RNA sequence: CCCGGCGAGGGGAGUGAAAAAGAACCUGAAACCGUGUACGUACAAGCAGUGGGAGCACGCUUAGGCGUGUGACUGCGUACC
RNA sequence: UGUAACGGGGCUAAACCAUGCACCGAAGCUGCGGCAGCGACGCUUAUGCGUUGUUGGGUAGGGGAGCGUUCUGUAAGCCUGCGAAGGUGUGCUGUGAGGCAUGCUGGAGGUAUCAGAAGUGCGAAUGCUGACAUAAGUAACGAUAAAGCGGGUGAAAAGCCC
């Protein structure tokens, strides 16, 4: 386990942040930022300061070894809920969704 | 025509092998250290050496 | 009196059934299959632990037939001498042991060739 | 209730409706559907259900129950946590504190932990009867035949 | 305890030469399911998932024995139901070893399951004793 | 206390029985979801089955055919009202 | 509009008709289990258990019988902050509503007696109150008709500003 620094809050759905979590598991964390920062979405931008700021405490905050936290998993939840309207059919369509996005990282060791 | 069969489940929820990345590489070299990409030397002032654009 | 609708109603639907699968979304995992449809599960088998028999019969009576066809020995055909005897009436099952017993079951259509054959 | 009926609107123009009243007993805010009556009834029960073997039950129990001894006067009352000691001629103690006598005196004091309301005076209330174990009728012969129920 | 006898994958092969190819032929391409199932190897699993290796030897002699062998056509359309029609017959197409006029076995087991993994076991390799391309050790 | 954007959230402390009471204050499943233990598996048929069973992620057994689910083979069919 | 009259594949006799014979063989009567109804018996009799006969698909009608989230009552009566209990899936149990337990759990609660009948046993009212799993990367993305850098700065400038 050793950390889990999800973020808050996006504008995009859930979805748009699942697109590049899958890459980094188990044999890369050593140079975690390249393959995010390179993918420059708003998506990897988020997972690139979730990962950063998670594992720059570990290496200080447990004692633990900044290049061997292989990082296990990276999962994804929304929520709880948020609206907002647009009046294309004023009482019909008109209520545009914001499903939020934050990432439990959980790092872990190799 | 509205909407009137079957949700997003299985054979439309998978869609994802050509939703695909490209999983590149990195170069290390210690002539910029950390405010460097993959080969691109410095990702504002164009350096290499000595006073190439607007660098030193 | 108040209802709530409840204590009876997911009850009568999975509690302890060994069958994790069923039916998915709008068939089943929803609610809809609990009540007036859950009963089909063993309609496949109401009838037919009889009627699937039929299927199999085959089996055990080939080592009383496979190498026999070449003696002329014919199932259907030897069966009418054989039920000649009232003692001889269930062969069904009996005969199987054939399978492995060849090396001295040769001997046993001997007992009444003369009139037999 | 205040709730707009009656109806509101015509409810086409969707290719998608079923209903509109508002009020209609069913949806919201309200309430009671049935009728909106007060369903006060006086169950009336008939003279001679009380004369009537109602009284009869100490000859079913006979051993345990209607505990013939004496009449009311012998309690304090104002230290009635006293009458356990004096409850034995009875036996009793506490189970069940009546005595369905006939006259006015201090054991109303009886009644201070709950048990029953007590009644005493002749009409002995038949919701009485059934089914505790000690149903006390311990004064004298004024039972001849229509004092029965007393 | 059981009477049954899954998988059994295949146990029962019987490596036979079939020289009954043209000279009663009609006769025993219509039982080429039941020798695959059955009639000698059917001590097994005489109706489900099983293999057979059954050995080729010659294929243009179809015999036959009737006037059907020269007015009696196949169809496949294979696209878009054809439009333009076929129309050769069962001893002129039986020159080329196809997947119509040789296999018999088609018909037999006539849809597909069952039949789904068993198409070429038997080699179709067709020439005589010039061709026998199957089995090195010793086939009957 | 520690990281980061002089931020968001967590990893330990902690008033605390509790943060599965943390100010998107309810001691708390529902429509739908993410990474995974193993399945079936990019020649598909026909309410996706309960059968009949191979052995597989795993588990108990002085050996004793079982405690476990997607479900190779295919059989049976049309669950409604 | 793909040869498409047994479902095929047409079988030169395997057939077609007459004569022999034993295998398959719906839920169709048999093995032998259990038994609701209206009858007959051996006796019993508050009555019932077996024998014997008729026999066991069930929306129009009349018979006549099981049980609950808990309210109004069985009960300062015994039960529980040593857990009284769900969502759940240990183990068997009724002919069944479902449980007597229970398994891993919760954090206040019960009716194995019978008295009680009505906010009365839900998924189909073209759902309703508030919704959204859903229509994909869901505007013509705000007409298609405008832009060019050198910078000043900074927590980040197609825009600010020179």
């Amino acid at each position: 386990m050793e950390t889990i620094a999800k973020h808050r809050h996006a504008r995009s759905s859930a979805q748009k942040v699942r697109l590049v979590a899958d890459l980094i598991r188990g044999k890369k964390v050593s140079q975690a930022l390249d393959i995010l920062t390179y993918t420059n979405k708003k998506a990897a931008v988020l997972v690139k300061k979730v990962l950063e700021s998670a594992i720059a405490n570990a290496e200080h905050n447990d004692g633990a070894d900044i290049d061997d936290l292989k990082v296990t998993k990276i999962f994804v939840d929304e929520g709880p809920s948020m609206k907002r309207i647009m009046p294309r059919a004023k009482g019909r369509a008109d209520r545009i969704l914001k499903r939020t996005s934050h990432i439990t990282v959980v790092v872990s060791d190799r | 025509a509205v909407q009137q069969n079957k949700p997003t489940r299985s054979k439309r929820g998978m869609r994802r092998s050509h939703d695909a990345l490209t999983a590149v590489t990195s170069l290390s070299v210690d002539k910029t250290s950390g405010e460097k990409h993959l080969r691109h030397h410095i990702t504002a002032d164009g350096y290499y050496r000595g006073r190439k654009v607007i660098a030193k | 009196a108040r209802v709530k609708r409840g204590v009876i109603a997911r009850a009568r639907h999975k509690k302890i059934l060994k069958q994790a699968k069923g039916y998915y979304g709008a068939r089943s995992r929803v609610y809809r299959v609990a009540f007036q449809a859950v009963i089909k599960a063993g309609q496949y088998a109401y009838r037919d632990r009889r009627q699937r028999k039929r299927q199999f019969r085959q089996l055990w009576i080939a080592r009383i037939n496979a190498a026999a066809r070449q003696n002329g020995i014919s199932y259907s055909k030897f069966i009418n001498g054989l039920k000649k005897a009232s003692v001889e009436i269930d062969r069904k099952i009996l005969a199987d042991i054939a399978v492995f017993d060849k090396v001295a079951f040769t001997a046993l259509v001997e007992k009444a060739k003369a009139a037999l054959a | 209730v205040t709730g707009s009926g009656k109806k509101p609107w015509r409810q086409k123009g969707t290719g998608r409706a079923r209903s509109g009243s508002i009020k209609s007993p069913i949806w919201r805010s309200g309430g009671v559907t049935f009728a909106a009556r007060p369903q006060d009834h006086s169950q009336k029960v008939n003279k001679k259900m009380y004369r009537g073997a109602l009284k009869s039950i100490l000859s079913e129990l006979v051993r345990q129950d209607r505990l013939i001894v004496v009449e009311k006067f012998s309690v304090e009352a104002p230290k009635t946590k006293l009458l356990a000691q004096k409850l034995k001629d009875m036996a009793l103690e506490d189970v069940l504190i009546i005595t369905g006598e006939l006259d006015e005196n201090l054991f109303l004091a009886a009644r201070n932990l709950h048990k029953v309301d007590v009644r005493d005076a002749t009409g002995i209330d038949p919701v009485s009867l059934i089914a505790f174990d000690k149903v006390v009728m311990t004064a004298d012969a004024v039972k001849q035949v229509e004092e029965m129920l007393a | 305890m059981k009477t049954f006898t899954a998988k059994p994958e295949t146990v029962k092969r019987d490596w036979y030469v079939v020289d009954a190819t043209g000279k009663t032929l009609g006769r025993l391409a219509t039982e080429l399911a039941r020798r695959l199932r059955g009639k000698h190897k059917a001590e097994y699993t005489p109706h489900v998932d099983t293999g057979d290796y059954i050995i080729v030897l010659n294929a243009d002699k179809v015999a036959v024995t009737g006037n059907k062998r020269t007015d009696k056509v196949y169809y496949h359309h294979t696209g878009h139901i054809g439009g333009i029609k076929q129309a050769t017959f069962e001893e002129m197409i039986a020159r080329r070893p196809e997947r119509v006029i040789e296999i018999a076995v088609k018909g037999m087991l006539p849809k597909g399951p069952l039949g789904r993994a068993m198409f070429r076991k038997l080699k179709v390799y067709a020439g005589n004793e010039h061709n026998h391309a199957a089995q090195q050790p010793q086939v009957l």
